[PDB]
């Protein structure tokens, strides 16, 4: 498993200096994901004397 | 006046910065003082009026 930041929006603008507060912006997201693993297997069978 | 009136003094003027409300631009200062007064017996003394 892992994580990967998608994006993150702006969080402030020019705030009309004659003013004494601030503002809020839109943050992003983290989007934790994961991944599995696959396998492969095989068999066979022979003779004994034919291998001689 | 050493017995006609009286002035009681408790705390002089004081001044301090009001942390909170001050958002790094609107620095808000707060101050004040406390004292008072009263009269003795208002007989030792008169007032000339028209």
């Amino acid at each position: 498993t892992y994580m990967k930041i998608a994006d993150y929006g702006q969080l402030g603008e020019y705030t009309c200096d004659a003013k004494c507060d601030a503002e809020f912006g839109e943050p992003g997201n983290i989007r934790h994901l994961e991944g599995k693993t696959y396998d492969y297997r095989g068999v066979f069978c022979f003779n004994r004397k034919n291998l001689q | 006046w050493k017995t006609a009136f009286y002035a009681v003094e408790k705390r002089p003027m004081f001044f301090e910065q009001y942390e909170g409300g001050s958002s790094a631009w609107c620095v808000k200062y707060q101050f004040g003082a406390e004292d008072g007064g009263f009269v003795g017996c208002c007989e030792h003394g008169r007032i000339l009026q028209i």
